[PDB]
């Protein structure tokens, strides 16, 4: 029983930074761990990365070091930021725990351009 | 239940341990050897009031829970007790896990000390027949 | 990075039919390989773990199997809320990468 809820932009310039964040209640974001998934318009699904246990972080090389994932102990929340966006970031980002079980709703970020 | 070290090896090796994320079979049957000497059922009781549990001594403070443990997590999210069965599938299961973190096998003091940088190759070297 | 092969694109069957979703890894794997099913407008949901062990409150239907390179995802008798798009995902090395998916529909 854990509730997951993305928030974030749905429409932004290109060569930006994209910020998203993902509030975990029912669960402690405690030394768990994180990640950030997404589906291109017209693709599969694409790991972003994620954050585990001792604050060590993986990104997806093909993101070009563009991404940063963090852990907000005091809010309870983590996030997601990737900079320098352009038409090809489009996608519906999702956050989960890393074992797979629990999903955000997901949300649409479009980078009209 | 207590491997015999090809046994294990073999074991391992069905469970999708041989090269995950970068470690040979090798180095989790070393890590086995080290941690609980092939035993399944092995469990050792902290100075903390956590316990280790299981082949691969998976602590009570983080991984598990067995309810004796105060501020106790329980990141792989499953009863102590299912660490402690002649079948290693969830000992396995929470290991991945916990390999998955940057510290990598480091997470495993026996294999700091007594597997990495050894020709842990040897631990699986003549088996299969 | 490890490619994941799905097979087909698009799997056409009837209702109450078996069906079969074929994975490959251009690495070796072992038995780490996810299966996820993802319903319009929905997030995936995980249906099979390390290539076949089963979930509590997953339809028995469903059932994996496979190891090294190649895996197998078979839906008993699919039904109407099993058409949806199905995606394998290796995390054996990182990157984790998920395969093109596998669009089941009705025929």
């Amino acid at each position: 029983q854990v509730q997951l809820q993305e928030s974030g932009p749905g429409l932004m310039k290109p060569s930006e930074t994209l910020s998203l964040t993902c509030s975990v209640s029912g669960d402690s974001i405690r030394s768990d761990y994180w990640s950030w998934i997404r589906k291109p318009p017209g693709k599969g699904l694409e790991y972003i990365g994620y954050v585990s246990y001792s604050g060590s972080t993986y990104y997806n090389p093909s993101l070009k070091s563009r991404v940063t994932i963090s852990v907000d102990t005091s809010k309870n929340r983590f996030s997601l930021k990737l900079n320098s966006v352009t038409a090809a970031d489009t996608a519906v980002y999702y956050c989960a725990r890393w074992d797979g079980d629990y999903w955000g709703q997901g949300i649409l970020v479009t980078v009209s351009s | 239940k207590v491997f015999g070290r090809c046994e294990l090896a073999a074991a391992m090796k069905r469970h999708g341990l041989d090269n995950y994320r970068g470690y040979s079979l090798g180095n989790w049957v070393c890590a086995a050897k080290f941690e609980s000497n092939f035993n399944t059922q092995a469990t050792n009781r902290n100075t903390d009031g956590s316990t280790d549990y299981g082949i691969l001594q998976i602590n009570s403070r983080w991984w598990c829970n067995d309810g004796r443990t105060p501020g106790s997590r329980n990141l792989c999210n499953i009863p102590c007790s299912a660490l402690l069965s002649s079948d290693i599938t969830a000992s396995v299961n929470c290991a991945k896990k916990i390999v998955s973190d940057g510290n990598g096998m480091n997470a495993w003091v026996a294999w700091r000390n007594r597997c990495k940088g050894t020709d842990v190759q040897a631990w699986i070297r003549g088996c299969r027949l | 990075e490890i490619v994941m092969t799905q097979s087909p694109a698009t799997l056409s069957v009837s209702p109450g039919e078996r069906a079969t979703l074929s994975c490959r890894a251009s690495q070796s794997i072992g038995n780490n390989l996810h299966w996820y099913q993802q319903k319009p407008g929905q997030a995936p949901r995980l249906l099979i773990y390390y290539a076949s062990q089963s979930i509590s409150g997953i339809p028995a239907r469903f059932s994996g199997s496979g190891s090294g390179t190649e895996f197998t995802l078979t839906i008993s008798s699919l039904q109407s809320e099993d058409f949806a798009v199905y995606y394998c995902q290796q995390s054996n090395s990182w990157p984790y990468t998920f395969g093109g998916g596998t669009k089941v529909e009705i025929k």
